[PDB]
């Protein structure tokens, strides 16, 4: 059951990091008035 | 209870024959 | 007395192909009517 | 992607409709007794 | 151009069939796993001991349930509010015996709906719109969160959450009325007024707008075919509808400004649902509705009954019969 | 069970069964509830009413208070579904 | 941890959730005790470690009565604790005569196939006779005990029928209350019964600590399962494990 | 017997259900005979009536 | 347990209107194709 | 045996929803 | 018992019918036990066999 925990933790951290670093990539400038 | 099914099938066949004979595409 | 699945088998196998054939004929007639410019398109 | 030049139309006249209906009904009449057993 | 820049350009692109965005990175996986688990559990799950008294209840189709009676049973009462992931069980069979799937489904689903709200705002921002649709969507999210998470937190056990089934909601409502005397809480009255008024206003708006259509088809064509995608026509020939509403009732009551009309349409049901969700959340901490039992007495001192006493009798009947084998002591604290 | 013959001896009459009745059945005999009834309902089966006087640890006072009401007692066969709940049977 | 002296050195906040509370302690030594008169075994603990249910299986073209292993569907709630009794000697042998304590615990196990088998693990009303006059490595004792009903008389089935309370008929089917015979075909399910079972246990001592007056060893037990208020045929269960006791 | 048959609650039209389909014979069966009128008496001989 | 006629009721009452609506849509599309001169008549 | 009917109906509804979303008439 | 079960005519694949639908358990049921081997003898002890 430990291997399942490892895989789930990997997936969760991958997606959460995607979210976090996506919002840091100068998001406010991505508007049609650039 | 299956007599209903048999009767329905026979009556449907007769209806099909009637429609084929009297409501037909003209040979012309 | 008899098998129960036979009701479903007979009724479905009679009703489905009949409606398929009627569908084919009706769509043919509609296409023919549409090709000739008339009151019904 | 685009308009396929291989599409065609399907036809069925009344005589073939009558033949198909008769075939289906007669086949069902023949096999119903054996299906019910 | 770096690889990360190309990925960011694809994610926030407006050319996709369905917008992804960065809230989508959380919305899609959680909703998909919740959907898969819910379907599998609703079809083929074994019975679950919900009350902690070793009396399992069947809820799947394969175990003798129909669509109306089937459900996904909440977790066991012995667990309480404890976290129960799959890897914390000795075996998958034990996980299924103690109502494991309920926690997984509800948690991944709540995360999904929050991400759905965020995604709505994000697309509104990318398209150049005004950012207030997700504020309107926040009310159903508030209600669902209220029930599913807030009620167990206040009552101290996940087994008191609403079951994921059709008759489970009926059981939830009946027990809730028995124990908390809803229908006398003013917030529930606000919610009922909200839904009734929303339906009334929707019907009125539809009738008024549809009646005032201008003639462009004649007879042999559905009236819906007269409108073209991109046509310029304000959504009501005024003289007709305005005079109709001014004559139907007191004339000084007539919305002649479209902005105010649509703002009121948006405002009424959303506020009602907010109030009823807050009512549920507050009753989760045992602040019940009005109590008027035995409030009218004669000169001597005998009690004269009212309708509230009949409601109380129904509540007593519901109370003494729920969870028959679970209680050992006189008070249901 | 559907049919139980000695249902009238559980506290609904003037006679109390010593082997199956709950402690609340003794509340209608003055001077007996909290002291002697607790000793009676927590000891083994009795083959006769006279066997209640052999309980190890009975003080005198309990002996004469039981002697006063001896005429209201009886001892029937032990039913395990009733004898297990003699201190608390869920009635309040 | 392993011994009682190490367990007493921890705090409750330090043990919560670890799973140590359901374990049984360990003894270190090989001495002899010899109980005086008026001795009492106090603080007995019994912990099972394997479960099996009797069934019929196929080995090769044949069927036999074999005990198949089962998995515990419940969690760490199956250890008996606090058992006390009074020791005595008859003819040079020790007799236990269990009296009180936490001597019962419900348990559910699942068989290969999906069937769930609940039972009441207990040692209530146990009289065990030994083969010697002193507690030493190699001492053995065992005896019969009585198994009560899984559900008492206050339980109500999903239709509201019970033993000493509830309905006595199937109120959902009023059409079965006609004729000279009414619902006589549902009498088995309308008439709830509560009958006692039986069991057997055998224990052997391995370690004895004289300065602490403690013993420990292994056991093998067998008993009958739940009967669902007399509506089903009970099964048979076999268990194995360890035990601990104090002669103080 | 015909007069007594009308005094049975199974013949009440307001006693069925919406999705219980079939004839009335599908619920109770086919009536065959009358059993008689029962009279309940207590230990003193007075007559009792079931509500 | 369950009533047997429910099988026939559910299956027939689900299958027949579906084919009816499909026939309506297909004949409409065929007439539209026929009206506009093309390779498919 | 009715579980088959229930499953078939639910999966058919899901198929209808899929076709409605992804094979749709262009709004233009 | 497994070896004896193979010697029963009900397990012959050439013993069925075209329109007899279902599993083989639908014809005879589910087997439980083997009764044994019968031996027939006449008045002189000579063994007989059924064709
Ligand atoms: C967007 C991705 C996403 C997210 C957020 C979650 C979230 C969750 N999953 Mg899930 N899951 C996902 C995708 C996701 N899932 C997918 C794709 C699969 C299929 C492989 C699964 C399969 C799965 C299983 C099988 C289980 C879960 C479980 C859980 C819960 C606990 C997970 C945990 O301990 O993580 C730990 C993660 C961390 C410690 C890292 C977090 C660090 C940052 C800083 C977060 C801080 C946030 C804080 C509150 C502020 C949680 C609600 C478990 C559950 O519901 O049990 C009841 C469970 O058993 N998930
Ligand atoms: C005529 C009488 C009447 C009326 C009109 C109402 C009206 C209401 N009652 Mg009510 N009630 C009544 C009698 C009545 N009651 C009686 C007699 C009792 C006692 C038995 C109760 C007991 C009762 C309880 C116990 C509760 C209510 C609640 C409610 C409210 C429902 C909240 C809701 O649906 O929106 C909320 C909207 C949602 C929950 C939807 C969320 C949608 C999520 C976010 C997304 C879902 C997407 C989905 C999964 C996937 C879509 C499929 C996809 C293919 C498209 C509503 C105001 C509830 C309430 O106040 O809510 C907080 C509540 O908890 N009532
Ligand atoms: C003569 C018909 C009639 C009338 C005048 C009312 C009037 C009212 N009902 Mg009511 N009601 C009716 C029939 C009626 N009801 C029926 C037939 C039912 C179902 C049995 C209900 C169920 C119902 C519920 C459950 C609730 C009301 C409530 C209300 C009050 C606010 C509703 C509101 O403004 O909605 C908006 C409409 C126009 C703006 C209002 C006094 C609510 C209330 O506040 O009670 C005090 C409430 O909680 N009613
Ligand atoms: C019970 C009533 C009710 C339901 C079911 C409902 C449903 C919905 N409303 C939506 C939107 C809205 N509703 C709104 C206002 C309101 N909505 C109301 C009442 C409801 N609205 C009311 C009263 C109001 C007025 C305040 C607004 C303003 C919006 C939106 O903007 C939004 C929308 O986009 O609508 C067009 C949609 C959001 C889709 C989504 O989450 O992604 C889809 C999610 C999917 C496909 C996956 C979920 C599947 C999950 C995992 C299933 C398992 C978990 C469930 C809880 C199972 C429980 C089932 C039992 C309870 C039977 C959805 C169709
Ligand atoms: C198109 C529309 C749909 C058409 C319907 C199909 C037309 C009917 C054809 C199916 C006839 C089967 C009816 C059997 C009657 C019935 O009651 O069945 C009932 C039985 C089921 O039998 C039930 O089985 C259950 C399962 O355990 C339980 O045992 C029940 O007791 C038992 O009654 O149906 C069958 O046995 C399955 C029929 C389908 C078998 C597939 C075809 C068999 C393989 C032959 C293929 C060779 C083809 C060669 C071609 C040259
Ligand atoms: C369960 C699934 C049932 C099997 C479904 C078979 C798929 C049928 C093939 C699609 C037929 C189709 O496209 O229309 C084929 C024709 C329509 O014909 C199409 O018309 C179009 C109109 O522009 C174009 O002209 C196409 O070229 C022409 O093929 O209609 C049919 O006859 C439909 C029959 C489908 C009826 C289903 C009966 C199910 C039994
Ligand atoms: C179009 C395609 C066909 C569509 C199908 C129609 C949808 C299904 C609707 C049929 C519903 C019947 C389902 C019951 C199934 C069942 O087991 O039946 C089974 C039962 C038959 O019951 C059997 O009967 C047998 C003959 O005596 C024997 O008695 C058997 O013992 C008994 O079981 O069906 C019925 O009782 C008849 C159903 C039809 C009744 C007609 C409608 C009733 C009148 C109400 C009309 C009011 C409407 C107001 C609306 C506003
Ligand atoms: C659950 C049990 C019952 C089953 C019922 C049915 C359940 C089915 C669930 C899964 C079906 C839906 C997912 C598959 C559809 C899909 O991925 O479309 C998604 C499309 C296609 O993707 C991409 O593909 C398209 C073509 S391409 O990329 O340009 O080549 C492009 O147009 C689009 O913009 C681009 O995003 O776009 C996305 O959002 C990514
Ligand atoms: C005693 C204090 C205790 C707290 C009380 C709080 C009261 C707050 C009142 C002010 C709040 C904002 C008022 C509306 C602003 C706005 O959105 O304009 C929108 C328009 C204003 O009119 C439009 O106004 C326009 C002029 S102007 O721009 O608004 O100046 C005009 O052009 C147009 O014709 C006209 O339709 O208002 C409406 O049409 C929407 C109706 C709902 C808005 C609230 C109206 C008053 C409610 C009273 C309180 C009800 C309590 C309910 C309890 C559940
Ligand atoms: C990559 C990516 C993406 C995508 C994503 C996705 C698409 C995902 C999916 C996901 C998924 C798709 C998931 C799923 C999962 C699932 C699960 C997790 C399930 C589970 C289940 C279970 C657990 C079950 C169980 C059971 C029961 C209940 C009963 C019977 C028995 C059994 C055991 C079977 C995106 C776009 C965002 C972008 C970024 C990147
Ligand atoms: C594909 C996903 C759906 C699964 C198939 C649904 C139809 C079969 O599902 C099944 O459910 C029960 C499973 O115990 C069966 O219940 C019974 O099935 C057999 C019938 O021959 C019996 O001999 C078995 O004792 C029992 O399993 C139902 O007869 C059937 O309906
Ligand atoms: O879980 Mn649902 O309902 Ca809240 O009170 Mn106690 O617990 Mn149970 O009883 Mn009453
Ligand atoms: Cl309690
Ligand atoms: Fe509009």
């Amino acid at each position: 059951m430990l291997t399942l925990k490892i895989l789930v933790y990997t997936t969760v951290i991958f997606f959460v990091s995607l979210f976090i670093f996506g919002f840091l990539s100068s998001d406010p400038s991505r508007n049609p008035n650039r | 209870m299956e007599a209903l099914v048999y009767t329905f099938l026979l009556i449907g066949t007769l209806m099909v024959i009637f429609f084929a004979v009297f409501f037909r595409d003209t040979p012309r | 007395e008899v098998q129960f699945g036979a009701y479903l088998a007979v009724l479905l196998g009679t009703f489905l192909p009949v409606l398929f054939l009627i569908n084919l004929y009706i769509q043919t007639e509609s296409r023919k009517a549409g090709r000739d410019g008339g009151i019904d398109s | 992607t685009g308009p396929n030049p291989n599409k065609q139309a399907v036809e069925l006249n009344r005589t073939s409709l009558y033949w198909g209906l008769l075939l289906i009904f007669v086949l069902a009449v023949l096999f119903s007794s054996y299906f019910f057993n | 151009v770096s690889l990360w820049e190309r990925f960011c350009a694809w994610i926030t692109s407006t050319e996709n069939r369905l917008y992804i965005g960065w809230f989508g990175c959380l919305m899609f996986p959680t909703l998909l796993t919740a959907t898969s688990c819910f379907i599998i559990a609703f079809i083929a799950a074994p019975p679950v001991d919900i009350d902690g008294i070793r009396e399992p209840v069947a809820g799947s189709l394969l175990y003798g349930n129909n669509i109306i009676s089937g459900a996904v049973i909440p977790s066991s009462n012995a667990i309480g509010m404890h976290f129960y992931p799959i890897w914390e069980a000795a075996s998958v069979d034990e996980w299924l015996y103690n109502g494991g799937p309920y926690q997984l489904i509800v948690l991944h689903f709540l995360l999904g709906v929050a991400s759905y709200m965020g995604r709505e705002w994000e697309l509104s921002y990318r398209l150049g719109m005004r950012p207030w649709i997700f504020v309107a969507f926040s009310a159903p999210v508030a209600a669902a969160s209220a029930v599913f998470l807030v009620y167990p937190i206040g009552q101290g056990s996940f087994s008191d959450g609403m079951p994921l089934g059709i008759s489970g909601t009926f059981n939830f409502m009946l027990v809730f009325q028995a124990e908390h005397n809803i229908l006398m809480h003013p917030f529930h009255m606000a919610g009922v007024a909200g839904v009734f008024g929303g339906s009334l206003f929707s019907a009125m708006h539809g009738s008024l707008v549809t009646s005032s259509l201008i003639r462009e088809t004649t007879e042999n064509e559905s009236t819906n075919y007269g409108y073209k995608f991109g046509q310029e026509e304000e959504t009501y020939n005024i003289v007709a509808a305005h005079g109709y509403f001014g004559r139907l009732i007191f004339q000084y009551a007539s919305f002649n400004n479209s902005r105010a009309l649509h703002f009121f349409l948006a405002l009424w049901p959303v506020l009602g649902i907010w109030l009823t969700a807050m009512g549920i959340s507050t009753m989760a901490f045992n602040l019940n509705g009005f109590n008027f039992n035995q409030s009218v007495v004669d000169s001597q001192g005998r009690v004269i009954n009212t309708w509230a006493d009949i409601i109380n009798r129904a509540d007593l009947g519901m109370e003494v019969m729920h969870e028959r084998n679970a209680h050992n002591f006189p008070l249901d604290l | 069970v559907v049919d139980y013959e000695n249902v009238a001896l559980l506290g609904g009459s003037q006679t109390v069964d010593l082997n199956n009745a709950n402690v609340r059945a003794y509340l209608r005999m003055p001077g007996m509830y909290p002291a002697a009834a607790g000793k009676i309902v927590t000891h083994g089966p009795y083959k006769s009413v006279a066997d209640v006087y052999n309980i190890p640890g009975l003080t005198n006072a309990e002996k004469e208070v039981i002697k006063k009401y001896e005429s209201r007692f009886t001892a029937k066969a032990v039913a395990p579904e009733y004898a297990i709940d003699r201190i608390n049977n869920g009635l309040y | 941890a392993i011994t009682k002296s190490e367990l007493n050195q921890l705090s409750y906040l330090q043990v919560k959730g670890t799973g140590l509370a359901n374990r049984c302690s360990e003894v270190i030594g090989e001495d002899t005790i010899t109980p005086k008169s008026g001795a009492r075994l106090v603080d007995m603990c019994i912990e099972p470690k394997a479960w099996a249910v009797e069934e019929e299986i196929g080995k090769a073209g044949k069927t036999e009565k074999k005990f198949v292993n089962s998995k515990v569907m419940t969690r760490q709630t199956y250890t008996l604790e606090g058992i006390e009794g009074s020791l005595k000697t008859d003819g040079g042998k020790i007799v236990f005569t269990e009296e009180e304590g936490i001597d019962y615990a419900p348990t559910t196990v699942q068989l290969p196939g999906g069937e769930r088998v609940p039972f009441l693990f207990t040692v209530k009303e146990l009289v065990a006779t030994g083969n010697g006059g002193a507690f030493k490595p190699g001492f053995q004792m065992g005896g019969d005990f009585s198994v009560p009903s899984y559900r008492t008389g206050l339980f109500l089935d999903p239709k509201g029928r019970g033993g000493v309370t509830g309905y006595d008929m199937a109120v959902a089917l009023p059409g079965l209350q006609s004729g000279e015979e009414g619902d006589a075909e549902l009498f088995k399910e309308n008439n709830k019964t509560f009958e006692v079972g039986n069991g057997r246990i055998e224990m052997e001592v391995n370690k004895v600590n004289a300065e602490e007056s403690e013993i420990g060893g292994v056991f093998v037990a067998s008993q009958s399962g739940d009967t669902d208020m007399g509506s089903k045929v009970p099964k048979k269960i076999l268990t194995k494990g360890i035990f601990y006791a104090k002669i103080q | 017997d015909k007069l007594a048959f009308y005094d049975y609650i199974g013949n009440n039209p307001a006693k069925g259900g919406l999705f219980r389909s079939g004839p009335m014979d599908k619920g109770d069966g086919i009536a065959e005979a009358w059993l008689g009128h029962p009279i309940f008496r207590d230990k003193d001989g007075r007559e009792l009536t079931v509500r």
